[PDB]
């Protein structure tokens, strides 16, 4: 259940927990409609693409599915109310917040991922130097070259 | 008298083990440092080489000369060349010694500091004299010559301090301990079983009462009483390092006071 | 200087590995890093 | 190369104790250890200074010119 | 007088060699807990005995103190650095005119020697000083 | 470097005072960071100190010969007889303050080498000097006042930083920079330049 | 191959690289004794100035975003949002 | 070759005054006095004395970088009390004790034989 | 092997399972074998996984592989990074090496 | 200008887990069996031991830079021996007819269990801990 | 390769580097001389003439000076020779190649450069002596250490160029690296080793120091915080003051093994409103970890604020340690007398096991596991037997180590050291190995000429029973040496082979970038990914979060 996703929601929450001094003794001013419909609406303003057509409008949905899952499981009615006594004000803030952050976590056109990746793999590779299989550099070499004569073949059946 | 008070135990031409009590650690230290680094002294700070048929390099020899201890009692009435209005040096801000040595015999001639020869006019002030504590009276072994080797120098000793250079330190080494039993708990000893059986016991304990088992921790006590000892190269008598030390530190302080004023 | 005069070079299956038989004859430690490691030996 | 004037570490003049030290060894037939202490060299910063010195000059002087 | 022989790796194959003579030829008839542990002299066959294991080393490593209380590779590093050390490489450095020469002002024989430095003339032409060191976190510099 | 594969450059020099000191008034000529020890497992180093200390004290040559029965105990036993903590630790006071140091320190003498290769012999630093006649590119080595290699690898990084302009400025305005005239029909440098 | 101000799909938000080039280019003009469209609260460094010409959307520069086909979209530093 | 002359450790150069007094901005009745060509010896001694005055609410000091020999003393005193005075007093109380120690030592030194 | 598995009650539990590791490859014929779960059979020989299951699968293993190289070393690397690699290695419908025999032929300009 | 909790405690255990100037004390409450206490105390400045009668007090009075003496002749909530200041972080429902709280005195910790404190106990940073005899 | 894509450029500099604890993370110490050489073409402008002319007057050999003055026509007035070098009235439009001054932006790199982090922009800080001086927490990205490494510096020449460095390649901007999607700069050596101590519950500080520590932090709000203690003595805790370094609004929950909002072991971590509530501060908190006080502080307060976080934490902790001291000696490697006993025999049984296997095997009683030679199975056993032995004698040693033991003391901070180090330095070193097997029979049927033919006992084949402390035996030595070598060798190899791979990857992807339609295509335009990383999200702006909907019983998902 632990996967790297943009926007550390947990934090935003804590950052409302004390920015609005929320007391876990009095009741919230949140309407079940507020939360539920709010969380939903939030999911409409995340965006990563802005074409108005079908195809792209469907990609956009894909690239957000997961995060949203995170988002929904976190910003759920009980939770919002029972887990972290938010208030229409705090909650309302937390949303406007996520949106912006999300939008900030998008890649910028120009980002030279080609290299950025090549290096991200080459480096931790030059950190490798040493239960009977071919690993480390040799193997990585085996792979990148797309060798056919691999030393440790194997088939793993279930 | 007033605060700060001493209790000399030992004393001689070179050392002065003494107890400095009712002072702040900050001071015990400031004092200690100053002794080590800011008391002025005369020392060769320029060597003019005329001939060196030796086995040693010029600057190698020059370095050693600088290190050779010179008298410095009346240094307080010798100026800093940088303040003397002369061009370069004079007899108001320096002391020039000559070194001339020739390998005469075929039995290795040694060159000691006792061979430096004051050429300038001391002007009747005790200053710049190859200090000699040898038994045989040959202060420091400067160099050795062979069959017919020459060494003809001319040094100019100037006023200076441990800060520009260590050759100018009069102090040598200063012992310093406080709270021999760790009553003050300013340390946490490293042990394998009994930090008391593994760690030695300083002479200084004898001059203080133990910790008394069940007594609580004295959380208000600070550091009073310090057991020091000043060794002395000798350009200055030990008593002086302590005094001049105290003096200098005192002047340093005063100059800041004088500062605000001119401000 | 001593070390240079007591040096050994081996031009060109496993030759840079310190080898059993080397005991007693070649220094187990002294050898250059990388490049010619194990190839340059020292008696 | 000649006895260091003064100890790197603390500054205790030491160059005026080499010959003294040597004699204490040869004639007084003493062990390096006591010889040192008698010369007033009580701390190790000042004991390694002499104990370790390798008076190479005595070999440089045998070179004629 | 035949008390020694010259053996090459080939003949080495056919011989049994005791390390220490003593510790390896007494009959087994309490042990210092701080001394390392050695196995035993199990062999009614010894034909030779090592002059001295410290001899398996050579010039460079020979100057390392206790290289037998040191991680393998660190011994190799030191051996490569002892050759970049300064000191008097020859008492006649002054009479030799050669491309660069580095000499130490006050070379010191090491307080920590090796019974094999006597032959490598180290104490006579030392390369290094005996500094008072303190392993301690100070100014963080 | 010590004698145990542990090299290091100086990072600053402190005068006697600023240095931590021994109650005896002894101060170190050198200070190394404890952190360069756990991992390098270069224990002998530590030992050698224990030994060299005892030795200097008792004016005895310390025998750190390899395969011997010399123990860290037998030594620690000797050093204590010499009035010192059996391991090399010694209460020390902070030079600035004079106060005691809450942590005793490993203090003793250790043989240290002065390796060649000294900063000043390396400090090269050029700002457009002489260039090669063949490539019109900066020359090699510092003895010649050359340029530093901004090779392949450095380039990739710049590309990775997305700093396009800088790159151009590095691979051009500094080093190779040349103006050529071309035929607007056969892109060859076959155009006779008669500027006047 | 142009693209009307409408049907604009590119990011409304300014990319870091775009702003770093905008910042550079204006900083450079400012370094060449060019008119400053802002009031200096006491700034002297071209860049530092140019930064403040952007913080007050007063930098007459437009970015032309080429797509990968050849077409493009012209965005003005006035339009582009600068979160970062 | 990039080493600074030793004397720059105790000799003020051009445009360097022994002290500079700027008013701290964070606290009230606060002042940051920068000292030139002075190290721990003074800094810490004055910091310690300055902490004996019960009208002193704060007092610390730092040599921001070993390379250079200068330091900063910060002082905050009770409303109506000027730290510069709090500084003056301290230096004095210091000199006085010092003189004292000078004497008492010289006394004892004279009762000594050897 | 160790395999977490949803328990009837909801929580993931550890239901160890027998697995056969092999010292030799021939995927094409082993899946067909009965008893094995052909849904999960695997191999570190991506090439083979390619020829047999299609290229989209090959990409998978290709990554599954690289990943293991890097993670067996405790080290982590964000997906995307390796992703890009594998993909770049997998867009031309086949397994294109990082060798010259692969990407320099690519269709690119001469200078690259 | 208040006081928020008074109560004598009986110390049942004193634990010094690899600390030489700190012990974690657990003393029960005399009177109401419901109340129990867990606290970190500097045994170097304020020893403690097997079954002691400890008086506890909380409050929030006798945040501007700290000053020290002078007032040595002024205010004095010094009717105790040992005193600490801290920030409370979490209020928890021990469930049932009981409720607990957590305070941190610069790392020295304390957990208090009871119930009528719902009112007498603050909800913010402020919180001094006073102990005597 | 060496002339077109890799050239020797002008305005470059290189020297030895050394750490400087009073330099900001993003700065770099440039030795005066180097600064006096490297220059920067600044055009004359009413917003500067005064400074510019003033420098031109200072000349090329006093630091804030300059060299060369460029004019309209394109002439170069050389400021070191020139009857008119003490003249020269600057004219708007002219260029004054000035020395590199403080705060200039410069590209600083260490080779090999297999990262972006290997090349970063630093604020210049001209200083005495001749080594580039760099902040320690800039150490790892460049993978430097100060045993002699040299580093290269390059100076931007164009106003744009500078901007490109200060806005994209600045050290601040690089703290949270996209590769590991976590930060790439932590807190090391002293600052780390110390910060931990400074944190221990047992650690308290008083007035005089507190006041210095506070002042030491440059951004101090000068508001002395109230002591954790006000009783018999007003004492502050370590956490107390360190918290001054941490800015406001930073929150951080942790929970290690035995944590419990009362962490009896001063475990986990709890930071609220930039105030450290509970937990010792070490690697997990301040390291360059994922959850880290750094990952959080970068994301929350801004790159720069977090850039500062370093110096502050350092300045405070360093000072504190400068006065607490810390060290290590042989002593720290000595184990309890009864322990070495328990250890030595711990091995004594391992040997008997090997021996008991051996005799079993020689009786042909052994049952060969499937797929392995009875011989293979034999070996594997002994190797396992011996490894465990080492590991337990080792563990056995690790327990003695008192919290006061400096080695253990660093291991706990996570500032150097690991089980292994202790285990080998203190108890049995271990079974040596070459080519994944225990030492071979270089000689006929034997390891050395000191053993009898056919002898698979541990001593014979490379099992170093002793510790680095006790010392190895010749054979042990030699063996351990063999492995030692195997290491150094593949060391030299694992470097080149990798260096090569590092390139093939770089060339292969070189030209791939995220285009303006959020697509990922190479030069040709051929789409490679329809959305980068499949979510078109930038790697740096990501963090491991928990999807609260996958786990837990069905009942708990409902409750
Ligand atoms: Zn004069
Ligand atoms: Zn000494
Ligand atoms: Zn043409």
């Amino acid at each position: 259940a632990n996967w790297p996703l943009p926007v550390n929601i947990r934090r935003i929450i804590q950052n409302a927990q004390q920015t609005f001094h929320i007391d876990h003794t009095k009741p919230s001013d949140l309407t079940i409609k507020d939360i539920v419909l709010g969380v939903k609406d939030l999911q409409e303003n995340l965006l990563v693409l802005r074409g108005k057509n079908e195809i792209i409008q469907n990609a956009q949905r894909d690239a957000v599915t997961l995060f949203c899952c995170l988002l929904r499981s976190r910003l759920a009615t009980r939770r919002v109310l029972q887990e972290y006594r938010l208030t229409k004000q705090a909650f309302d803030w937390v949303l406007s917040n996520i949106e912006a952050q999300f939008l900030r976590s998008v890649v910028h056109p120009g980002e030279m991922v080609g290299v950025l990746a090549a290096q991200s793999i080459g480096e931790p590779a030059t950190q490798m130097t040493l239960k009977k299989v071919t690993s480390g550099v040799p193997r990585l070499k085996e792979i990148l070259n797309v060798a056919k004569n691999m030393k440790t073949p194997s088939l793993t059946v279930y | 008298e007033e605060g700060p008070q001493v209790k000399i135990r030992e004393a001689s031409k070179d050392n002065v083990d003494f107890i400095l009590s009712n002072v702040d650690l900050a001071m015990a230290n400031s004092l200690r440092r100053v002794m080590i680094a800011e008391i002025p002294t005369l020392a060769i700070d320029s060597v003019e080489v005329e001939t060196n048929t030796t086995v040693l390099a010029d600057e190698f020899i020059a370095h050693r000369l600088g290190l050779i201890p010179l008298q410095s009692m009346d240094i307080e009435q010798l100026e800093y060349s940088r303040d003397c209005f002369c061009e370069d040096h004079c007899d108001k801000c320096s002391v020039v010694l000559t070194l001339q040595a020739f390998g005469e015999s075929e039995s290795t001639t040694n060159v000691y500091s006792k061979d430096l020869v004051i050429v300038s006019n001391l002007m009747g002030r005790n200053i710049g004299h190859p200090i000699i504590q040898d038994k045989e009276g040959n202060g420091v072994l400067i160099c050795k010559l062979r069959k017919g080797q020459e060494l003809k120098l001319t040094c100019v000793a100037k006023k200076g301090i441990a800060k520009e250079h260590a050759k100018w330190g009069p102090a040598a080494a200063i012992e310093f301990e406080y709270d021999p039993w760790n009553k003050l708990k300013h340390t946490d000893y490293w042990y394998e079983q009994d930090s008391a059986k593994e760690w030695p016991q300083s002479k200084n304990c004898e001059y203080e009462d133990p910790p008394n088992e069940g007594d609580p921790f004295d959380y208000k006590a600070q550091a009073d009483t310090f057991y020091m000892n000043v060794e002395s190269v000798g350009s200055i008598p030990v008593d002086q390092v302590v005094v001049r030390g105290i003096d200098t530190l005192q002047k340093k302080v005063a100059s800041i006071l004088l500062a605000l004023t001119q401000m | 200087t001593l070390s240079h005069l007591r040096r050994t070079n081996t031009p060109i299956a496993k030759p840079r590995q310190l080898h059993n038989t080397h005991w007693g004859l070649v220094c187990p430690a002294e050898t250059p890093e990388g490049q010619a490691c194990g190839l340059v030996k020292n008696l | 190369m000649i006895v260091p004037v003064r100890c790197f570490s603390c500054g205790k003049v030491v160059g005026d104790k080499w010959e003294s030290y040597l004699n204490l060894l040869q004639e007084d037939e003493l062990d390096e250890g006591t010889a040192l202490s008698r010369l007033g060299l009580k701390r190790y910063c000042c004991r390694r200074m002499i104990l370790t010195h390798v008076d190479l000059i005595e070999k440089f002087l045998r070179y004629n010119p | 007088e035949g008390l020694v022989e010259y053996i090459d790796a080939e003949e080495e194959e056919s011989i049994l060699i005791a390390m220490q003579p003593e510790d390896l030829e007494p009959a087994e008839a309490d042990v210092d807990p701080a001394k390392r542990i050695r196995v035993s002299h199990h062999a009614t066959t010894f034909t030779h005995c090592e002059i001295h294991p410290s001899m398996i080393l050579g010039v460079a490593a020979s100057i390392i103190p206790f290289p037998d209380h040191n991680q393998s590779p660190r011994n190799t590093y030191q051996s490569a650095m002892g050759k970049q050390a300064m000191g008097v490489f020859l008492t006649n450095y002054n009479v030799r005119m050669d491309t660069m020469a580095n000499i130490l002002y006050y070379p010191q024989k090491p307080l920590g020697t090796t019974r094999a430095m006597e032959y490598l003339k180290f104490r006579e032409l030392p390369a290094g000083q005996n500094a008072i060191v303190a392993i301690a976190c100070y100014s963080g510099y | 470097a010590s004698r145990h594969g542990q090299k290091g450059t100086i990072g600053i020099t402190y005068r006697r005072e600023d240095m931590p000191f021994t109650a005896e008034g002894i101060v170190p000529d050198l200070i190394i960071n404890p952190h360069a020890i756990p991992s390098r497992m270069t224990v002998a180093h530590l030992i050698e100190c224990l030994l060299s200390k005892v030795a200097a004290l008792s004016g005895n040559e310390g025998d750190a010969s390899p395969f011997t029965d010399i123990t860290v105990e037998g030594i620690s036993k000797l050093l204590r007889e010499h009035g010192y903590q059996s391991r090399g630790f010694e209460v020390m006071y902070n030079g600035h303050t004079g106060k005691k140091l809450m942590a005793q320190i490993f203090f003793g003498p250790t043989y240290y080498q002065r390796l060649r290769h000294m900063v000043d012999d390396k400090i090269h630093a050029r700002a457009r000097g002489p260039m090669q006649v063949l490539t019109r590119q900066p020359v090699e080595g510092r003895s010649r006042d050359g340029g530093l290699r901004f090779g392949e690898m450095e380039r990739d990084c710049m590309i990775a930083h997305g700093a396009a302009s800088f790159l151009k400025e590095r691979l051009m305005e500094a080093s190779d920079a040349f103006r050529v005239h071309i035929c607007g029909i056969c892109g060859l440098m076959t155009v006779i330049a008669k500027l006047n | 191959k142009a693209i009307p101000k409408d049907q604009r799909a590119t990011t409304p938000y300014m990319t870091k690289y775009e702003r770093a080039r905008i910042l550079g280019t204006r900083a450079l003009q400012i370094s060449m004794n060019a008119p400053v469209f802002v009031d200096l609260e006491g700034e002297t460094d071209p860049l530092r100035i140019a930064m403040k010409e952007l913080a007050e959307k007063k930098i007459p520069l437009v970015i032309r975003r080429y797509l990968p086909d050849g077409s493009f979209e012209d965005w003005s530093v006035e339009e582009l949002i600068v979160d970062l | 070759m990039n080493a600074p002359d030793r004397f720059e450790l105790f000799l003020l150069g051009e445009g360097e005054s022994k002290l500079k007094i700027d008013p701290d901005t964070k606290a009230p009745n606060a002042v940051v006095i920068t000292f030139e060509k002075e190290d721990h010896t003074l800094g810490n001694l004055i910091r310690a004395e300055l902490l004996n005055d019960r009208k002193v609410l704060f007092a610390a000091y730092k040599v921001e970088h070993p390379f250079f020999a200068r330091f900063k003393l910060r002082i905050q005193t009770t409303e109506g009390y000027d730290p510069k005075d709090a500084l003056k007093n301290a230096c004095n109380s210091i000199i006085n004790k010092l003189g004292a120690l000078k004497t008492n030592f010289e006394t004892e030194w004279n009762l000594q034989t050897l | 092997y160790d395999r977490k598995v949803p328990s009837p009650t909801g929580e993931y539990v550890k239901e160890p399972e027998w697995v056969l590791e092999t010292d030799g490859v021939n995927l094409s014929e082993v899946m067909t074998v009965p008893g094995i779960d052909p849904t999960r059979i695997y191999t570190n020989s991506f090439i083979d996984i390619m020829e047999v299951l299609g290229i989209e699968a090959g990409r998978a293993a290709l990554y599954k592989e690289v990943y293991n190289v890097i993670a067996s070393d405790g080290s982590y690397v964000n997906y995307r990074h390796m992703a890009l690699l594998v993909d770049v290695m997998t867009t031309q419908g086949g397994l294109t090496s990082v060798t010259r025999h692969g990407f320099n032929r690519s269709n690119t300009g001469a200078l690259m | 200008s208040n006081t928020l909790f008074d109560d004598i405690f009986q110390v049942s255990e004193v634990d010094p887990g690899r600390y030489n100037k700190v012990c974690r004390i657990e003393a029960a409450s005399t009177t109401q069996d419901q109340c129990k206490l867990t606290l970190d105390i500097n045994v170097e400045l304020f020893p403690v031991a097997a079954q002691d009668s400890l008086t506890v007090t909380i409050a929030s009075s006798l945040t501007r830079s700290w000053r020290p003496p002078q007032a040595g002749d002024r205010s004095l909530a010094d009717d105790y021996d040992y005193v600490m200041y801290g920030t409370a972080y979490k209020f928890e429902e021990v469930s049932k007819d009981l409720i607990a709280v957590y305070y941190s005195f610069g790392g020295l910790l304390m957990r208090l269990e009871g119930n009528y404190r719902n009112l007498n106990n603050l909800k913010q940073e402020n919180a001094y801990l006073l102990i005597r005899r | 390769r060496g002339n077109l894509m890799g050239k020797r450029v002008d305005f470059s500099a290189r020297t030895v580097i050394s750490g400087d604890p009073n330099l900001e993370l993003d700065q770099v110490g440039v030795p005066k001389s180097i600064a006096k050489t490297l220059t920067y073409p600044e055009v004359v402008t009413p917003y500067n003439i005064d400074r510019l002319t003033q420098l031109v007057r200072n000349g090329p050999n006093e630091h804030p000076g300059a060299k060369y003055v460029i004019r309209d026509s394109g002439d170069r007035i050389d400021l070191r020779y020139s009857k008119r070098a003490g003249d020269i009235q600057l004219q708007y439009g002219w260029k004054v190649e000035r020395h590199i001054m403080d705060n200039d932006p410069v590209l600083f790199n260490r080779q090999p450069s297999l990262h972006k982090m290997s090349m970063m922009a630093h604020r210049v800080k001209v200083i005495p002596y001749s080594t580039f001086r760099l902040n320690l927490s800039v150490t790892s990205p460049y993978n430097a250490d100060f045993d002699g490494d040299e580093m290269n510096l390059h100076v931007p020449q164009s106003e744009e160029t500078r901007a490109e460095l200060s806005q994209l390649c600045a050290v601040p901007l690089q703290i949270v690296s996209p590769q590991s999607n976590k930060p790439c700069m932590g807190i090391v050596q002293d600052t780390l080793c110390g910060i931990r101590k400074l944190t221990l519950r047992d650690t308290f500080i008083e007035l005089d120091q507190v006041l210095n520590m506070l002042y030491w932090v440059p951004d101090w709000d000068g508001v002395i915080p109230t002591p954790a203690i006000i009783k018999p003595k007003p004492l502050w805790s370590g956490k107390q003051i360190l918290s001054v370094a941490i800015p406001n609004g930073i929150h951080l929950q942790r929970f290690d093994e035995g944590t419990t909002l009362l962490s009896p072991k001063d475990n986990g971590m709890l930071i609220i409103d930039g105030q450290i509530i509970f937990g010792v501060v070490e690697k997990k908190t301040v390291g360059s970890s994922n959850g880290g006080l750094i990952h959080v502080v970068t994301r929350e307060k801004g790159p720069q604020v977090c850039a500062k976080l370093f110096g502050n934490i350092q300045k405070v902790v360093n000072f504190w340690l400068l006065h607490n001291g810390f060290s290590t000696g042989i002593g720290d490697t000595i184990a309890d007398g009864p322990t070495m006993r328990e250890i030595t025999e711990t091995i004594a049984e391992a040997k008997k096991k090997v021996l008991d296997v051996t005799k079993e095997a020689q009786a042909n009683l052994l049952t060969a596991k499937h797929g392995m030679t009875l011989r293979e199975s034999f070996e594997d056993n002994v190797v396992r037997f011996l490894n465990e032995a080492r590991d337990k004698a080792g563990r056995l040693a690790e327990v003695n180590l008192k919290d006061l033991n400096n080695v253990k003391q660093m291991v706990m901070a996570g500032s150097k050291g690991s089980f292994i180090n202790i285990a080998q330095m203190s108890a049995c070193v271990g079974q040596q190995s070459v080519e994944g097997k225990r030492i071979a029979f270089g000689f006929v049927d034997r390891t050395l000429p000191h053993f009898s033919k056919d002898d698979y006992s541990p001593e014979s084949k490379g099992f170093v029973e002793n510790s680095y402390l006790r010392g190895l035996t010749p054979q042990e030595f030699f063996f351990h040496a063999m492995g030692g070598r195997e290491g150094l060798i593949d060391t030299a190899v694992k470097t080149a082979e990798t260096g090569y791979i590092q390139r093939r990857l770089v060339k292969a992807l070189e030209d791939i970038m995220v285009h303006y339609d959020n697509t990922t295509r190479n030069s040709l335009g051929n789409v490679i990914q329809f959305i980068y990383g499949e979510d078109g999200m930038d790697a740096a702006h990501i963090e491991k979060q928990s999807l609260d909907t996958i786990g837990g019983s069905d009942a708990a998902f409902e409750k």
